């Protein structure tokens, strides 16, 4: 897609795999979108349990983000900060937005987060 | 379970 990230379900499956995944999880779910969650390269933070999540398209965007802050066990003075296509999206906006705007040609929206404010430093 | 790889957000 568009952006440089580098997201490990891509690694490790192929492009007819996961649009076959994506499909299917849209086409069930009309009202939530799928969501692949990542650690940015170099990031100091620890690995969601699962990287596929299915999530209700009025959830905003900073609900998401308290979210996977509590899924990874962060502290409150601990830093963190969501990419998607290179950029930190607004806390506002919708999951469903975020995804209409970002999500690929396999029909997932990658989101990767860091404890740094730049994407893979 | 069947589908279990996928974290379903709910409230």
């Amino acid at each position: 897609g568009p952006g440089s990230m580098k997201f490990q379900y891509k690694e490790d499956h192929p492009f007819e795999y996961r649009k076959k995944e994506g499909e299917k999880i849209r086409k069930k779910y009309p009202d939530r979108v799928p969501v692949i969650v990542e650690k940015a390269p170099k990031a100091r933070v620890p690995d969601l349990d699962k990287r596929k999540y299915l999530v209700p398209s009025d959830l905003t965007v900073g609900q998401f983000y308290f979210l996977i802050r509590k899924r990874i066990h962060l502290r409150p003075e601990d830093a963190l900060f969501f990419f998607v296509n290179n950029t930190i999206p607004p806390t506002s906006a919708t999951m469903g937005q975020l995804y209409e705007d970002n999500h690929e040609e396999d029909y997932f929206l990658y989101v990767a987060y860091s404890d740094e404010s730049v994407y893979g430093k | 379970e069947q589908d279990d790889d996928i974290e379903v957000i709910v409230d």
